[PDB]
RNA sequence: AUCGAGAGGA
């Protein structure tokens, strides 16, 4: 649940949402960011420099 | 290097037994049996015979520094 | 007279779930004078119990005849008449859960008690009315004896 | 070398004061091998001790006040449990409710739970050994365990 | 719990008249019920709670109660019922407004960051918030009535340990809270050991910036019918490949 | 080298008493008795004799390090009895039983060899 | 071949280097422990600036 | 800074506590008169913890803030935590 | 409030071992005449070695401490011998120790083992164990040509509380409730463990059943001697020497009692 | 006593 969507329904509990995540072998956040149907809020890097 | 004197558990003197040992080995006697003739009958005792080395007569080959 | 709670109890299993030690073993015991049920922890290596047995218990918050209450203290050198000669095994403890099935608004119809006689627990559970003697954090004595 | 020195080290280097570490918030010290084998042996709930065996025990506790327990069997022999002796060995009145290794987690589900059956769920009442079996879980170097709450 | 549970658990009543008479003691029923203002009290007290479980909501995303606070309150509460002789099978003497104006004097009492200018309030605000949401949380009215059943002298030695137990936790002035923190780190590495590099490698990786990280990664999150769907994702896995 | 002496353990050093009463405050008939170069061997058969007495409450020992050469007795008892005097008791009742027991043994001897 | 009594060892001033007035190294020449960067460094987290003052300062070459 | 207002915690710390006592045990053990009624005691250890328990400490701790400042406050005036 | 009346009964009397069950006293009396029976008899035992003379290959300590454990005739001597801590006079006096002298030269050809037979005594009484008018005498040192020993020693009075050396008992075997009525012992598995010498029992059986009101009596004993003493005198000497000390004890009570 | 090396213990 650590990397899962976490929402809160109507009635007010957390339900945890199953849905498809990408892990890359690099780092171009700058520009994985910047595309289409690719959540910029959730999206992260484990690079620090970048 | 010599047969002690007494068994380290029991205290019981095995400084008497070790020629004795010796010479039923060599009447074709087991260990087992000799340590039996001897009246060594608890275990600690027949460690104390059995795992006996004996290096003083290894070292009374050597010459003696006085004479 | 001090005597909390009364009645005789007939053996219906012992270590339904199986023998978690071996010298006590738990009880599963039904009453008919009130229609109650005990769960007991009996050492049974000084105290043996087997099935269909029926015994009295009486618990009790003094073992004294006469009201008088008890310190808690080791006193074996006591003349004074107890009613633990009457009985054949005797257990000190507390009480340490009172539950009940009341709602936010109706009252308690049923009762149970839970005393830890040194880490050996008992569970008296039935009706309210035989059970509200009963309080947590009190000491109270089991006395039970076999009958034929 | 020095009295400033050496109350300094006493006010903050003390072993007593040096029980829970500021690292995680817990207990750095437990109990240890021989102890807590013994002591998980010592409070189950078949454990019953004599007379002479309880009499002996308290020959060493020092925060004793002097008074023997009413045995948990009177009849028909007097018998101390040692969920007892630990009750009176533990310190003021602190609760704690714990949890043994062998627990099961069907127990607190269904009933028997507040009476177990194990002699699992550990619970300190009025600085009193109610019920339960102690271990590491219980006496060991975990937040939350009896020395930390003693603490 | 959900917002159905947090207003049955945490609304205090005053409609139920049953549930009030078991609940606590007959005068203390009879004004609860007559006096209006009790009630505007109590309804703030809830807006209050409800509005500390939004904040709870938005600071911790995901439903992880398990927060590291000075005082156990919950510790404390049992220890009052014990050396009370609480009885949770009886009406209490305690009074709800006792209850709520003894957490306000207690929130007040607790400070880190003293003053009166708006900048120390805000900061003492923002230092306590989380304890004072639990405080607020756990010393309901509704709780201390009909779960915790404690009495006026047991609220108020509750009130004074909580505030002796805070005063206690706060930090001392001249605690070298960086060489704490050093051996604190320090101590796990010497026990501690797609794929991730892990362990002391990786913080070593960390305590000196590395330009070129051994195992660079991204956790790429989709937003539309992407997340659930997989042709699309797989479509983007193309696209960022 | 910091090996102690063979006979410290029973040989009393010069100025040190070999037993000494003190009174326990936390329970009134209670005393404390500390014997210097004694050990179990006589602590568990004086402890045992005090649990034999009707009227004594509390009867204990122990031994506060093994590599100290001490043994402390608790004597707690009725009201009307005093510590002192149980431990009297205790010693001259374990003496009687050495007596008795050494006097039947030897004629049980003096019976196996005579046949 | 581990026997204690090649083991123990207690200073209390005793000789002292020439380079440095520092004590001395090894139990075979009545030297000194060492109190080192990481005891000094425990010291600091507990906060006995008197004691590191002795340890580094007083009891070392003042 | 004005001693009518004081922006420190009112709780004495434990360094504080360390130095306060460690300093007047030197004093006390070279011949300095004590403020409490001495029973029996002769080490100057617990002679000091007396007078800390007591409230009656002659020293004065300088509270140096980092700005530059510092607000002295006595030991009576500090509430002993231990 | 009084004492036991405890029975003895002797199965078997050896000059090497007693068998004897003691009926009817508690197990602190009957462990405690045990440890005294180890550690608390007096009997002789050499102490003081001065090797004038030792070209062997063994070195003095090696010497020494194997004289040392060699055991003596203690039966009678040992009770007017006197402790030299308590004797007033020098060092050494013929009331308070017994003198030893070793002397042997290795001249032939064949190894010379210097056995027991070569301590030579002032004491007519003390001789050692296997010098006693079967056994062998006990191994010293051997030599060959060349090597010689030549020393003096004199044996003291002592307890094994001290040293084993003064330790005269060969192994003191002590049981009670064969059969494990009490419950002192819980076997996990019964059946797996052999009955005990003195166990009354069908082979059907392993332990007999609990006896909730049941103490441990009957003690058994097997006291084997190392020659200093006969059992019987071991068993007699370890119970007055109890009793002394018992006595001791009461006299300190009684003077501490007086002093308040 | 200094340097260096080697063997080791936790
Ligand atoms: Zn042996
Ligand atoms: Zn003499």
């Amino acid at each position: 649940d650590n990397k899962k969507k976490i929402i809160i329904t109507e009635d007010g509990e957390f339900k945890a949402l199953q849905e498809w995540i990408l892990e890359t072998d690099g780092v171009s956040l700058m520009r994985v960011l910047s595309e289409k149907d690719v959540d910029p809020v959730r999206t992260t890097s484990n690079d620090i420099v970048e | 290097m010599i047969i002690p004197v007494r068994c380290f558990t029991c205290g019981k003197i095995v400084g008497n037994k070790w020629e004795a040992y010796l010479g039923l080995l060599q009447a074709e006697y087991t260990e087992g049996d000799a340590l039996d003739a001897l009246g060594l009958k608890r275990y600690c005792c027949r460690r104390m015979l059995l795992a006996h080395v004996d290096l003083i007569e290894k070292l009374l080959n050597y010459a003696p520094l006085e004479k | 007279a001090g005597i909390l709670f009364e009645d005789i109890f007939d053996v219906k299993d012992i270590d339904p779930e199986g023998k978690k030690f071996d010298r006590v073993s738990r009880l599963h015991c039904e009453s008919e004078s009130f229609k109650m049920d005990l769960i007991l922890d009996v050492n049974i290596q000084i105290y043996p119990v087997d099935l269909g047995d029926k015994f009295r218990l009486v618990i009790a918050s003094t073992l004294y005849e006469d009201g008088t209450l008890d310190d808690g203290e080791y006193n074996p050198t006591d003349d004074r008449p107890s009613r633990a000669d009457q009985f054949e095994y005797v257990m000190y403890g507390k009480v340490y859960r009172i539950e009940g099935d009341e709602t936010s608004t109706e009252a308690a119809t049923r009762l149970s008690a839970y005393v830890s006689y040194g880490g050996l627990l008992m569970r008296l559970q039935g009706d309210a009315n035989n059970l509200h003697g009963f309080e947590v954090d009190s000491r109270v004595y089991l006395l039970m004896k076999k009958l034929a | 070398q020095s009295l400033e020195t050496r109350a300094e080290i006493q006010e903050l280097a003390m072993v007593p004061r040096m029980i829970v570490t500021p690292q995680s918030n817990r207990p750095v010290m437990g109990i240890v091998q021989d102890t807590l084998t013994a002591v998980r042996k010592f409070t189950k709930r078949d454990v019953f001790l004599e007379r002479g065996e309880v009499m002996n025990l308290l020959m060493f506790l020092s925060t004793w006040d002097g008074k023997v327990p009413q045995p948990a069997i009177l009849k028909p022999r007097p018998l101390w449990t040692g969920k007892q002796i630990f009750s009176l060995i533990i310190p003021g009145h602190i609760n704690c409710i714990r949890t043994h290794s062998t627990h099961p987690d069907d127990e607190d589900s269904g009933p028997y739970k507040h009476i177990s059956p194990g002699d699992t769920k550990v619970v300190v009442e009025n600085g009193e050994l109610i019920m339960g079996i102690l271990c590491k879980k219980s006496l060991g170097t975990s937040a939350g365990s009896l020395v930390h709450i003693s603490y | 719990p959900s917002n159905k549970a947090f207003e049955k658990k945490f609304r205090f009543d005053y409609t139920n008249e049953r549930a009030l008479r078991r609940t606590l003691q007959e005068d203390l029923v009879k004004d609860v019920l007559s006096n209006a203002h009790i009630q505007n009290e109590l309804e703030r007290e809830f807006e209050r709670m409800r509005e500390d479980r939004e904040v709870l909501r938005v600071i911790f995303p995901t439903g992880d109660s398990k927060v590291v606070l000075p005082c156990n309150l919950l510790r404390m509460i049992w220890n009052a019922q014990k050396i009370f002789h609480i009885n949770p099978r009886l009406p209490s003497d305690l009074h709800p407004i006792k209850v709520v104006e003894g957490v306000k004097e207690l929130s007040k009492k607790l400070v880190i960051v003293n003053g009166d200018d708006p900048l120390s309030r805000q900061a003492q605000e923002n230092a306590t918030l989380l304890f004072n949401i639990h405080l607020r949380s756990t010393l309901c009215s509704r709780r201390m009535a009909e779960e915790f059943r404690l009495s006026g002298e047991a609220f108020d030695w509750l009130l004074g340990e909580i505030e002796s137990k805070f005063n206690q936790a706060i930090a001392h002035p001249g605690e070298m809270v960086g060489a704490l923190a050093a051996q604190s780190l320090g101590e796990p590495a010497t026990q501690m050991t797609k794929n991730v590099t892990l362990g002391v490698p990786r913080l070593k990786e960390l305590i000196n910036i590395s330009k070129k990280p051994k195992t660079p990664s991204l956790t790429v999150f989709l937003l539309g019918q992407s997340a659930r769907d997989a042709e699309r994702a797989k479509d983007i896995l193309c696209r960022l490949e | 080298m910091n090996a102690p002496p063979a006979f410290e353990s029973f040989l009393l050093f010069e100025g040190e008493k070999k037993i000494t009463i003190n009174k326990d405050t936390k329970v009134p008939n209670a005393c404390l008795f500390t014997i210097n170069k004694e050990d179990h061997t006589l602590g568990n058969i004086i402890k045992s004799q005090l649990l034999k007495d009707p009227q004594v409450l509390f009867a204990g020992y122990k031994v506060p390090h093994p590599l100290e050469h001490k043994i402390i007795i608790r004597v707690q008892t009725t009201p009307d009895y005093s510590p002192q005097e149980a431990f009297t008791n205790a010693i001259t009742d374990l003496i009687s039983e050495l007596s008795l027991l050494e006097e039947r043994f030897r004629v049980a001897i003096k019976d196996k060899q005579e046949g | 071949k581990h026997m204690v009594d090649d083991k123990i060892h207690s200073r209390a001033r005793g000789p002292i280097q020439i380079l440095n007035r520092q004590p001395m190294e090894g139990r075979s020449r009545d030297g000194g422990l060492r109190f080192g960067e990481m005891e000094r460094d425990c010291q600091i987290a507990h906060g006995a600036a008197q004691f590191l003052r002795e340890r580094l300062f007083e009891a070392s070459d003042p | 800074q004005a001693n009518q207002k004081r922006i420190t915690t009112p709780y004495m710390t434990k360094y504080e506590r360390a130095r306060v006592l460690g300093t007047r045990a030197l004093q006390i053990a070279m011949c300095a008169p004590v403020m409490v009624e001495l029973e029996g005691e002769t080490d100057p250890l617990l002679i000091a913890m007396k007078e800390l328990k007591a409230r009656k400490i002659p020293i004065i701790i300088r509270r140096y803030l980092p700005d530059g400042s510092y607000e002295d406050w006595g030991v009576d005036e500090l509430i002993i935590s231990d | 409030p009084y004492a036991n009346q405890p029975t003895v009964r002797i199965t078997e009397l050896t000059d090497e071992n007693v068998k004897f069950i003691i009926e009817n006293t508690d197990l602190a009396v009957a462990n405690s005449i045990r440890r005294v029976f180890i550690a608390e008899v007096p009997i002789i035992a050499i102490d003081w070695v001065q090797i004038d003379a030792n070209s062997s290959v063994l070195h003095d300590e090696f010497i020494a401490h194997r004289l040392g454990l060699i055991p003596l005739t203690s039966d009678d001597i040992v009770d007017k011998l006197q402790y030299s801590r308590d004797c007033t006079c020098e060092e050494f006096c013929p009331e308070c120790s017994v003198e030893f002298t070793l002397d042997v030269r290795c001249n032939e050809d064949q190894t010379r083992h210097v056995t027991s037979r070569d301590l030579i005594s002032n004491s007519p009484r003390v001789i050692p164990v296997t010098s006693r008018n079967e056994q062998d005498d006990i191994l010293i040192v051997k030599l060959r040509k060349g090597q010689e020993l030549r020393l003096r020693a004199y044996a003291k009075k002592g307890f094994g509380k001290e040293h084993a050396k003064w330790n005269p008992t060969a192994g003191v075997a002590f049981e009670y409730d064969p059969d494990n009525a009490l419950r002192h012992t819980v076997y996990p598995k019964p059946e797996e463990w052999p009955k005990s010498e003195y166990s009354e029992l069908d082979e059907d059986e392993s332990q007999a059943p609990y006896d909730p009101n049941g103490k441990p009596e009957r003690f058994y004993y097997n006291v084997e001697s190392c020659g200093s003493l006969r059992p019987e005198t071991i068993v007699l000497s370890a119970l007055s020497g109890l009793k002394k000390k018992l006595s001791d004890l009461q006299t300190q009570l009684s003077h501490e009692i007086q002093s308040d």
